[PDB]
DNA sequence: TTTTTTTTTTTTTTTTTTTTTTTTTT
DNA sequence: AAAAAAAAAAAAAAAAAAAAAAAAAA
């Protein structure tokens, strides 16, 4: 299999387009990356019309020789790391599913499915409710729910890409000495980032984009998102990651997350209106008024 | 083997036989490949390598080769191509495909053959001056498309089968104008029934068109001449019925029984097989420039666009470069630039469509260079149509219904607004026009569509067009002591559809007159018509452009085309309260004292102008500067159309919004 | 004066059918 | 003497719909 997003349930062009690794290695958010991808597809010998067809209805001859075409061409563009081995499960005259696609469908089912304290309580209740929707999809009898999860995953990844290009083009990322800050205050569809998993998706997109950047640094990142209804920011701290294909000389116990201790230290000393109640200690909910001072304290906190 | 010196001497008393000899055709191919690989221009960059690189990216099937390049070096091959096109083109296509398979190996799975499109042939003929000496040679002819047959599949490798011997005949290349005639069998040794060998065959796209002579070329008062042109694959549907085109092709002859029967002499029919197509509809810049499309860009040109797009004050230079020889009238130039770049159309949930084009009106005194500005807009725009006054009708700016001469069914034909889809329609002397003809554009100005219900045809067309109109006030001159509604005859329904209105007044001022006269006299002095010399001409023509144009016009045309084609800015973060307050104030100050209709339709024009100013910078997001500039433009367009009594108060009242 | 009214002007043939009666052609 | 193929033979035309002029008037 390949490090491609939902290959067997979408086109080949879509799989190459919405991939974190390909986007990091080719910078598809601007025009140059799209032109480079078109040049690659032209060189490989696959017509642009054929690469946009559904996987089931794709040409048999092209599908048969995909491995050789990948092996002989992927090295020129630095994408030789997309080839790997995985696990594929098939049940009768139904169709093949890979483990990666299954976990993305499950995550999509988790994310979307189905006076401020009550507002937060209803959101948490819906998040609890989504658990049974994800639970039902593990049974072989309920395949329509798995298909629904696949569609939801496609839509969610499209939204993440759309937000990420806006973040990257306007230079919203601010490089402080200790960490890198990104606060999303205005824009469309900020109601998708009230869920921690969607913000983790966007953070994984940004970290993947930064890891392959020629700039050599390992600073942690802070991602903040506003909810108008609750007037609260949801703030998450994300650890840096080494490049995927880098050697094992640096390999060790991975970089440690130090945001929990810093958040507890700042919360204890000052009477900030923060909520640290999630299982993940790196995700907090801070009132709108306290965001700008609190972060300043974090700048002097250290351990980051 | 032979040498380029040895191709000069000719044998067989015919050039075609000399070219088709096996030893000559091996030197020709090598020389053509060396020309393709090793040619460099003045700057030192190989152009055909870049063209081949772009070909695979775009999944193109054709290559464009300039005749001047192949004539400057290897002139013998240029002469051979000029005299004998058919045999040279077969070899040149093969060498082109071989050169293409050096950048994109395995490209044969996309396209199996590469076609070559010749450009900039030196000699241009008219249809009236074609004679028999031009038979079987490459020619360049201008004309006007009249009628188009439509696309049908045509056989490429024709096969035959004979039953009594069961023989299958080898593939035959069809002439595309003469039916393949076979009567002898290699095996049957006698006449036998021949089948078409059903299935297992290769087809091509075929189309036919008729070119009349252009009215400008035809001598005044004489009948035009027409000819037939065959368009093969990759060239179908490029030309449209009504456009004016230039075709490079091969002039051929064929035997027709009816022509011999009627005339009474053994005369032959002629037809042109098209090789290259260039559009000339609205183009007056055909005097210079090289290529098949002057609105297309290369990679280095796109890089230069992105380089000059990040300079501060690009909008100011773009505005200053509009109609450079006209002095003053900067608001008109700003409106023209905003209309040229345009806005962004929108569709909300697939049920609510919002227009994204800016319309401009110019109402002014005589002798203020409005028509010259319209002509400049016609020249710069990619697609432009021109009309004036009583010379246009209700169905001449719209779709008409005609009986097809062949099919004999009622059919729809195009018009001025349809010929300028995604373009500009210019209407000079817009007030000296019938009301029935003027009211035909009401649907196209806002809904951007045309609906016809005539003679059993019930259809809706699409006209995404922008209108820049010029008019004269009542009495020929503007009374500044009167409101707008009494200086024009147009009513509210047509005045609301315009985005920007420019009132041009001529006033007595000694210093202004002196400056205008000095500028005009200097312009007349400049325009007086009295290494390689052909590049000395270019450098001298650039020196004159240096003074009054911050950027060259040829660069600006491609800049505008690229900006319109690629960029689509959005409005994520912006100040809603300022726009709401401005709209409410404008609505209040209209009924109280004013005669300029303001509705919800004028709220969206500010956003459209903001998106246009964002496009000017090649940015994907609208900033605060662009929105403020749009608000300032809209406010200045409203204040200066008032009476002299209340203008000073209105300007002061509206001055808080435009602080910058 | 800008409205309504008015004549009027090409628009047409591209197709059909099985006999019946002729010339070539083994 | 007996087959297979190949043309002649058309005729017809009024009746309606759409678009641009060159004379009439509130
Ligand atoms: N700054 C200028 N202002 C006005 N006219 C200018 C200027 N510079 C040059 N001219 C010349 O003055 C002449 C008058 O221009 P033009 O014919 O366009 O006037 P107009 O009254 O707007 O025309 P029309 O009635 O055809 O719309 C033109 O020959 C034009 O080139
Ligand atoms: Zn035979």
């Amino acid at each position: 299999d390949y490090y491609l997003f939902l290959l067997r349930h979408s086109s080949l062009y879509d799989s190459f387009y919405y991939s974190n690794y390909v986007n990091a290695k080719l910078s598809l958010w601007n025009e140059n990356g799209k032109k480079r991808l078109h040049k690659m597809f032209a060189r490989m010998g696959i017509p642009l019309s054929t690469a946009q067809e559904t996987w089931l209805y794709m040409d048999h001859s092209i599908k048969r020789e995909l491995g050789i075409i990948f092996d002989k061409n992927l090295d020129r563009y630095g994408l030789q790391d997309i080839i790997r081995d995985g696990f594929v499960r098939t049940l009768g005259y139904r169709g093949s599913i890979s483990a990666s696609e299954f976990v993305e469908a499950l995550t999509a089912l988790l994310e979307v499915g189905n006076n401020s304290a009550q507002k937060l309580t209803n959101l948490r209740k819906r998040w609890v409710s989504n658990f049974w929707l994800s639970w039902d999809a593990l049974d072989d009898r309920k395949v329509e729910l798995l298909n629904r999860g696949i569609q939801l995953a496609q839509d969610l990844q499209r939204a993440i890409f759309n937000t990420g290009v806006a973040i990257l083009e306007k230079k919203l990322i601010k490089h402080l000495r200790i960490y890198r800050l990104c606060v999303l205050q205005d824009g469309p569809d900020l109601d998708l980032y009230r869920n921690p998993l969607t913000l983790l998706r966007l953070g994984n997109w940004l970290i993947e984009c930064c890891a392959e950047s020629e700039d050599k640094q390992l600073l942690p990142m802070v991602l903040a998102s506003i909810d108008e209804n609750t007037d609260t920011y949801l703030v998450a701290g994300l650890t840096p990651r080494y490049p995927r294909g880098l050697d094992t000389i640096h390999t060790k116990k991975p970089i440690l997350n130090n945001f929990s201790m810093a958040f507890q230290q700042i919360t204890a000393e000052t009477d900030a209106k923060v909520r640290i109640d999630n299982f993940e200690s790196s995700i907090i909910e801070i009132r709108r008024e306290d965001l700008s001072p609190f972060l300043e304290k974090l700048t002097l906190s250290g351990l980051l | 083997e032979l040498t380029l010196e040895s191709l000069s001497n000719v044998k067989a008393n015919s050039y075609s036989e000399w070219i088709t000899q096996p030893n000559v055709s091996r030197t020709i191919a090598r020389e053509l490949k060396s020309f393709l690989l090793e040619y460099t221009d003045e700057t030192g960059r190989s152009v055909y390598g870049a063209r081949i690189r772009t070909l695979g990216e775009m999944n193109s099937e054709s290559l464009e080769v300039n005749y001047r390049h192949l004539a400057e070096s290897k002139a013998i091959l240029a002469l051979f191509l000029a005299k004998c096109p058919e045999e040279m083109l077969k070899i040149f296509d093969l060498v082109a495909m071989e050169a293409t398979e050096l950048h994109y190996p395995d490209y044969a799975r996309i396209h199996s053959e590469i076609h070559v499109r010749i450009s900039d042939f030196p000699t241009i003929y008219s249809l009236r001056e074609l004679r028999e000496s031009n038979l079987s040679s490459l020619v360049r002819v201008t004309g006007v498309v009249t009628r188009r047959t439509g696309v049908f599949p045509q056989l490429k490798y024709v096969k035959f089968n004979c039953l009594k011997c069961g023989s299958i005949l080898g593939p035959f290349f069809q002439d595309s104008n003469e039916e393949i005639r076979i009567s002898f069998c290699t095996n049957c040794k006698s006449k036998g029934p021949f089948r078409v060998n059903g299935e297992k065959t290769v087809y091509r796209n075929y189309q036919r068109v008729t070119l009349q002579e252009a009215p400008g070329t035809v001598p005044p008062g004489r009948l035009p001449r027409h000819r037939e042109v065959i368009l093969l694959a990759d060239l179908v549907d490029v030309s449209k019925p009504g456009e004016e085109v230039e075709v490079t092709g091969i002039y051929k002859n064929n035997y027709d029984g009816n022509l011999n029967a009627k005339n009474g002499f053994p005369v032959f029919a002629t037809i042109i097989e098209a090789n290259s197509i260039k559009r000339r509809e609205g183009n007056t810049a055909n005097e210079g420039e090289e290529g098949l499309d002057v609105f297309s860009w290369t990679e280095e040109e796109e890089r230069e666009f992105r380089k000059i797009s990040r300079d501060r004050g690009i909008i100011d230079k773009i505005i200053s470069s509009m109609a450079p020889s006209i002095y003053g009238h900067r608001d008109i130039k700003t409106a023209v630039a905003c209309s040229l770049f345009g806005g962004v159309p929108k569709n909300v949930n697939g049920k609510h469509s919002i227009r994204g084009d800016i319309n401009v009106l110019l109402l002014g005194d005589p002798g203020t260079a409005k028509s010259q500005i319209l002509k400049y807009v016609e020249k710069t725009a990619h697609r432009a149509v021109f009309a004036t006054g009583q010379g246009a009708s209700a169905v001449g700016l719209t779709a008409s219904v005609r009986k097809d001469p062949i099919t004999k069914e009622w059919t729809l034909e195009g018009g001025a607004l349809v010929l300028a889809d995604k373009g500009v329609c210019l209407i000079d002397e817009f007030d000296k026009m019938n009301d029935q003809d003027r009211t035909s554009i009401h649907e196209a100005m806002e809904q951007q569509s045309i609906s016809i219900s005539k003679a059993g045809i019930v259809t809706t067309l699409q006209a995404r067009c922008s209108i820049i109109a010029a008019a004269n006030p009542n009495g020929g001159r503007y009374n500044s002591t009167l409101p707008l509604a009494q200086n024009v005859s147009l009513t509210e329904p047509i005045l609301s559809r315009f985005d920007i209105l420019c009132v041009v007044r001529d006033l007595v001022d000694e210093e202004a007159d002196e400056r205008l006269a000095t500028f005009v006299v200097d312009s007349h002095v400049r325009s007086h018509p009295e290494l390689n010399a052909r590049q000395r001409r270019l450098q001298r023509q650039r020196k004159k452009e240096e003074e009054i144009s911050p950027i060259p016009q040829e660069l600006l045309m491609k800049y505008i085309h690229y900006a319109r084609t690629k960029i689509y800015p959005k409005l994520h973060q912006m100040d809603m309260d300022k726009v709401s307050r401005v709209y409410a104030d404008l609505r209040r100050e209209s009924i109280s004292t004013g005669s300029f209709p303001i509705t919800v339709r004028h709220l969206e024009s500010i956003l459209r102008i903001a998106e246009s100013f964002a496009k000017m910078r090649l940015s994907e997001f609208v900033s605060s500067y662009d929105l403020d500039r749009a608000i300032k433009v809209v406010v200045d367009s409203f204040v200066d159309a008032q009476k002299v009594s209340v203008r000073r108060q209105l300007r002061r009242s509206f001055a808080i919004y435009t602080l910058g």
